[PDB]
């Protein structure tokens, strides 16, 4: 399916305070008014994403369906694999490579197979409510932000602040979400049959590198955006860093076609040397 | 480009591609180049947003329309080869002309803003020859500038004369730019309009004025007391009182009209002096950019400054822009060529600052030798230069 | 963060994430002591020129 | 070219000379008033005579010699153009 | 348009931002300039037949 | 080797700016001297001399 993102996905950047002032920043967001992918949470078994750069997970959720992460170049124990799984006590973050089943498991609380564990790392736990995160992994270390709100998407704006700074170094491509039911039968396979569940979704979009005016009030918090290349009107307000713009004419910026193809030319070149005489000789 | 009426009005808006025909990019062609977004009317107005070649553009009143510009109206006045048109009355007006004469004297600290006190780098920066001496010298000399041209400008009477107590002059009313005893300032009150009505580190500093804001308050004061007592006169040498009616007579013959003129419709006269002087404070105020020259020469300069803060946080092809990182994580072969193109690079910025102010500073002077031209000449006497 | 100054008690109030203050053009004003979580204040030692 | 425009002027060669002929035909028929409010029509001879008084001549020294006046003005405004066009 | 250049180019600073002010700053001088020595009078005054 | 070429055309466009910058202010000059003419001569008749 599909559905336009409002203004969301905007996170802070850079964990500096800054107070009643205008900050341009180029960083990998979440355009805006594009449109999300949108899956249900009933039953199957759940198709693999990839993770092209960075991945924004929103979900609307009201019985505790959707419980983790499994990420990886691959479910098998051929590589190490991510492995993220929330609870009602806690976090257990692992990497171990662990090789997982053709389906995730729907929790009968683990199905994996052995496993070389390098990291591990536990805290206090994740938890109608829209709840969001943003997952990144750029620089050798895997990023979380989140954010936990009150209420489709609300037009409200509101930024997600860093979660987790992780340093396991594993190249991410690929990634999946782990579901849960109770007194729900577990198998190694299963059809799309499922089991039954409550009503819930989740949405997926793909974030791009962007050029951001982010604001910031008197406390530190970042209250608007704009977003720098959505539209010409956006694009002025990035240059005069202000989000009010007087009457008149800007210079933003320039346009230039881009080269459609490569060609490469060199002449009629014709004058083989004689490799077919000394292989083809008439005797040795 | 984009054609915007503000943000406070809509969030329309039209997209001009200057050097391109759309054919190989509502639409229009212009020799501009193609506009997108606006429509091409007919009716010509005086165009308030200037696109290029004699095209504007504006909002409709719904929509962003482009037009030609419009020379104004058309006064075929009738010649003929026995006829005269002459004046029966005449209105006095005022008119407020603005000037700006000098600007903020800065001073640069050149090994502070290069390097914030490292000895490596001092050491370093020792081998580029004598560039702070030269820098140091360019800044000296426009700050002995700014202040002549305060001096040159307001300084020109000898003595300060003082305000006769009854203030009676005819009918005139001069209470609106006499000095008001009340407040302690002791300025006028459009003078307390024009200083409520504009507002506005690693080296830099702002050496302060030297006629303070309250002297030139007294200069002023002496000159409007000097020509309302005594006319010209007071330019010329010995200051000789004459009644005020008495001296508006005499610029009456100065314009080629008999001073009878003046005495028989002096209260209309006067009436409309205090008139068009009472309505200039209000139109000060609500023009909303009346002051753009003052208020232009205060953002330019902390605008410069403020860039000149910032370009410390480029690296300039530097691995880090902070010094002590460079010299913390590097051996000393490798942390050379390090600083050299962090040194190299403030240096450049140093420089352009530097010759954008002597640039900037040769503006002022021309503005403020006008400034004193038209002191003398329309202050203390009276002109025939036309306009 | 190296740097050279003053330190006083800070007034402003930091969001609990956060660990540097900046103020217009990157000049670091105020930081939280990584130990006790305070936040300081930093202001050049006086400088000028004769 | 490689990013160098150039942008081109505002106000066309068009308008210019419509400033300028608006120029010249208020000088021709209202002197100098056109200039400090609303133009009043005026005689040429007599604009010219006003003039003359500005240099210190009496007026009567121009309606006496308007013929032969009025042939060297016209004279050396021929002339003007032959030296603009020689002149290399 | 070398991409690795405007990488490089990017830390440099604002040289390019002061370069293109200022030379809007000129073009718009120059405006002024035949505007305030050409349109000194108001009214477009016809010359009679 | 990128490096060198970035600063050489960087400061060649940066003397091509000034040279320009100074140029303009000389025109400007220039047109302020017209615009004096025209009010001066044209709209009146002046007695400076020459
Ligand atoms: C992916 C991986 O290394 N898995 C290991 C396997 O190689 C090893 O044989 C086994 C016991 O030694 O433990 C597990
Ligand atoms: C540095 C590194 O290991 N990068 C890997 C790359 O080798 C691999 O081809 C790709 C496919 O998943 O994933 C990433
Ligand atoms: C504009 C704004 O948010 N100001 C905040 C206020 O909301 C908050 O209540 C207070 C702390 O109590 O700090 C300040
Ligand atoms: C609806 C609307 O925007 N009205 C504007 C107001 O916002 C602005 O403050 C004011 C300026 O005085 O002009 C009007
Ligand atoms: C507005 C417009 O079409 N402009 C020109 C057109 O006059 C010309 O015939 C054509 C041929 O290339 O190129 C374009
Ligand atoms: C929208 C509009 O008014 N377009 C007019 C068109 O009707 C007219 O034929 C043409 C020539 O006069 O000028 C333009
Ligand atoms: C008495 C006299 O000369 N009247 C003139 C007439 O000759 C002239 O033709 C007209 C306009 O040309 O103006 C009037
Ligand atoms: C003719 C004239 O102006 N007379 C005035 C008189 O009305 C005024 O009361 C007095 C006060 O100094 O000054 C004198
Ligand atoms: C001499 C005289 O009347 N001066 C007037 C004063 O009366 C009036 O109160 C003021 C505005 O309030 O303007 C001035």
């Amino acid at each position: 399916a599909y559905t336009n993102s409002f203004t969301r996905g905007v996170y802070y950047p850079d964990k500096v305070f800054r107070s009643s002032v205008l900050h341009s920043t180029q960083d990998l967001f979440l355009p805006f008014f594009s449109n999300v992918t949108w899956f249900h949470a009933i039953h199957v078994d759940n198709p693999v994403l990839p993770f092209n750069d960075g991945v924004y997970f929103a979900s609307t959720e009201k019985s505790n369906i959707i419980r983790g992460w499994i990420f990886g170049t691959t479910l098998d124990s051929k590589t190490q694999s991510l492995l993220i799984v929330n609870n009602a006590t806690n976090v257990v973050i692992k990497v171990c490579e662990f090789q997982f089943c053709n389906d995730p498991f729907l929790d009968f609380r683990v199905y994996s197979s052995a496993n070389n564990c390098t990291f591990e790392y536990v805290s206090q736990p994740f938890l109608k409510n829209l709840r969001e995160f943003v997952f990144k992994n750029i620089d050798g270390y895997f990023k979380i932000y989140s954010k936990h709100t009150p209420i489709d998407l609300p037009q409200g704006f509101s930024a997600l602040e860093p979660l987790v700074d992780l340093p396991i170094g594993i190249n991410i491509t690929r990634f999946q979400t782990l579901l849960a039911l109770h007194r729900s039968y577990l198998t190694p396979g299963d059809s799309s049959s499922g089991w039954t569940a409550g009503a819930a979704a989740y949405y997926v979009g793909y974030l791009q590198p962007r050029t951001f005016l982010l604001k910031y009030n008197e406390n530190g918090t970042i209250t608007d955006a704009v977003d720098c290349a959505l539209d010409p009107l956006s694009e002025t307000k990035c240059t005069l860093k202000s989000f009010t713009v007087e009457k008149g004419i800007y210079q933003t910026s320039n346009f230039r076609v881009q080269p459609t193809e490569s060609i490469v030319r060199f002449p009629n070149i014709t004058n083989l040397c004689p490799f077919d005489e000394v292989f083809n000789a008439t005797r040795f | 480009s984009v054609i915007t009426p503000g943000t406070n009005t809509s969030n329309q808006v039209a997209v001009l591609y200057q050097g391109v025909n759309c054919t190989e990019v509502n639409v229009f062609q212009t020799r501009a180049g193609c506009l997108i977004g606006a429509e091409y009317v007919n009716s010509s107005y005086e165009c308030d947003i200037p696109i290029g070649a004699g095209i504007c553009a504006s909002y409709q009143t719904q929509s962003i329309i482009a037009y030609t510009m419009s020379l104004g109206a058309e006064n075929s006045v009738a010649y003929s080869n026995n006829s005269i048109a002459i004046p029966t009355n005449f209105t006095i007006s005022v008119t407020t002309e603005i000037l700006p004469v000098s600007m903020t004297k800065t001073s640069v600290d050149c090994t502070m803003y290069i390097c914030g006190d490292s000895t490596e780098c001092s050491n370093l920066l020792l081998q580029y020859g004598s560039f702070c001496t030269q820098l140091k010298r360019a800044l000296t000399g426009i700050a002995v500038e700014q202040d002549k041209n305060t001096q040159e400008v307001f300084a020109q009477v000898k003595q300060i004369y003082k305000t006769p107590p009854i203030k009676y002059f005819g009918g005139f009313n001069f209470s609106q730019i006499l000095p008001d005893p009340s407040k302690p300032s002791k300025r006028s009150p459009i003078e307390d309009l024009l200083f409520n009505k504009v507002t506005l580190f690693n080296g830099l500093t702002v050496l302060p004025p030297l006629l303070t804001d309250e002297m030139i308050a007294q200069y002023t004061s002496a000159l409007l007391a000097g020509t309302i007592t005594s006319g010209w006169t007071f330019g010329a040498g010995p200051a000789l009182q004459i009644p005020f009616p008495m001296q508006m007579a005499y610029r009456f013959n100065g314009i080629g009209v008999t001073q009878n003129v003046l005495y028989e419709n002096q209260k209309l006269i006067a009436n409309q002096f205090n008139s068009a002087i009472g309505k200039i404070q209000d139109s000060l105020s609500s023009t909303p950019s009346a002051l753009g020259k003052l208020q232009d020469v205060v953002n330019h300069n902390a605008q410069a400054l403020n860039t000149l803060v910032k370009q410390l946080s480029s690296k300039f092809g530097a691995i880090s822009s902070v010094l002590n990182d460079i010299l913390s994580r590097l051996d000393p072969p490798e942390a050379e060529v390090q600083i050299d193109r962090l040194i190299t690079g403030r240096l450049q910025s140093l420089q352009t600052y530097v010759t954008q102010q002597l640039i900037r500073a040769a503006e002022i002077r021309a503005s403020a030798n006008l400034a004193a031209t038209k002191m003398s000449e329309c202050v203390l006497g009276q002109s025939k230069r036309v306009d | 963060l190296t740097g050279t100054g003053v330190l006083t008690e800070s007034n402003k109030k930091f969001l609990p994430f956060q660990q540097f203050g900046r103020d217009i053009a990157d000049t670091t004003d105020a930081v939280r002591d990584p130990q006790t979580l305070e936040i300081l204040d930093i202001t050049p030692c006086s400088f000028g020129g004769v």
